[PDB]
């Protein structure tokens, strides 16, 4: 059982290659997750210069195997059950009245490090809009992440609506559609319907000259 | 969207004991998913034997006991190659050298085992004469 890999603190590496309206960029990240607390801490650097999109729009792309599954729900932690071999995470993210991100990720162990490698593609964004015009506040809210099994794909289907606070007091919704399928052929837990209560907080390293993001996530499963 | 990866070894030669040689492997296909690559070697009448492995993201390396301090594995993610630098070659290094790759994630201990890889090249011959 993959649950075993998560009983202590696990180091994490993150790598993302992106292209939004033709603007290419790369990000690298490191930190650690502790599933016993449901805690994740990560720092990201844009290695190509300036990030062409707002940092909060990439938060959900930048490892739900670090959720805390209460003991009575351990039967439904598909994320852990897929490791070490790992799992594919794909999303399409529809920004209300704007463009969309499509993403492709693999989350897996390489020895003692959990690795999350992402490709991201965004298109049809307005040059005046909240995203390309950098009108999102640098902050994040709480959301519920709804998980249901997908028996035919041997995986899960996931959906939620992220609320991005805009600097003029409006809110920009980002509608997430998500699926996850194992990478190995080992058996995986297909869960009953449930959700992950997700909270996050963004901040900055003042000793960091490069464009960057410090990310903190707290995630606990619920609904059973 | 295909998982298939293809591996092409090169560089095997006939060489004198105490010489060095560099082998190279080229991966293509869904290289995005690669998580480890490795070199094994097989001599006639013998089981295939672990030589060296390298984790793909970080570059952590594992060497088989009988090449420790002589062989060096390294990989280049931009070119999707993994090279095996063999110094101080001995007649007993004579074998066909195979390149392999894994895409599933793993704990480190399974990487020495032939059964832990999803893709294999067709080998390149190394002969060491003394
Ligand atoms: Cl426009
Ligand atoms: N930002
Ligand atoms: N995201
Ligand atoms: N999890
Ligand atoms: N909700
Ligand atoms: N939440
Ligand atoms: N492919």
């Amino acid at each position: 059982k993959g649950e075993e890999l998560f009983t202590g603190v696990v180091p994490i590496l993150v790598e993302l290659d992106g292209d939004v309206n033709g603007h290419k960029f790369s990000v690298s990240g490191e930190g650690e997750g502790d599933a016993t607390y449901g805690k994740l801490t990560l720092k990201f650097i844009c290695t190509t210069g300036k990030l062409p999109v707002p940092w909060p729009t990439l938060v959900t792309t930048f490892v739900q195997c670090f959720a805390r599954y209460p003991d009575h729900m351990k039967q439904h932690d598909f994320f852990k059950s897929a490791m070490p071999e790992g799992y594919v995470q794909e999303r399409t993210i529809f920004f209300k009245d704007d463009g969309n991100y499509k993403t492709r990720a693999e989350v897996k162990f390489e020895g003692d490090t959990l690795v999350n490698r992402i490709e991201l593609k965004g298109i049809d964004f307005k040059e005046d809009g909240n995203i390309l015009g950098h009108k999102l506040e640098y902050n994040y809210n709480s959301h519920n992440v709804y998980i249901m099994a997908d028996k035919q794909k041997n995986g899960i289907k996931v959906n939620f609506k992220i609320r991005h606070n805009i600097e003029d007091g409006s809110v920009q919704l980002a509608d997430h559609y998500q699926q996850n399928t194992p990478i190995g052929d080992g058996p995986v837990l297909l869960p009953d319907n449930h959700y992950l209560s997700t909270q996050s907080a963004l901040s900055k390293d003042p000793n960091e000259k490069r464009d960057h993001m410090v990310l903190l996530e707290f995630v606990t499963a619920a609904g059973i | 969207s295909m998982a298939q990866v293809q591996l092409v070894e090169s560089g095997g030669r006939l060489v004198q004991a105490g010489d060095s040689l560099r082998l190279s492997c080229a991966a293509s296909g869904r290289t995005f998913s690669t998580s480890a690559m490795a070199w094994f070697r097989q001599a006639p009448g013998r089981e295939r034997e672990f030589v060296a492995a390298i984790t793909w993201t970080v570059g952590n390396t594992i060497l088989g006991d009988s090449v420790k301090g002589r062989f060096t594995i390294s990989r280049d993610r931009a070119k999707n190659t993994v090279d095996l630098q063999m110094d101080n070659l001995e007649p007993e290094d004579t074998a066909v050298y195979y390149c392999s790759a894994r895409s599933r994630g793993y704990v480190l201990s399974v990487l020495r085992s032939v059964d832990s890889y999803d893709y294999w090249g067709q080998g390149t011959q190394v002969t060491v004469s003394g």
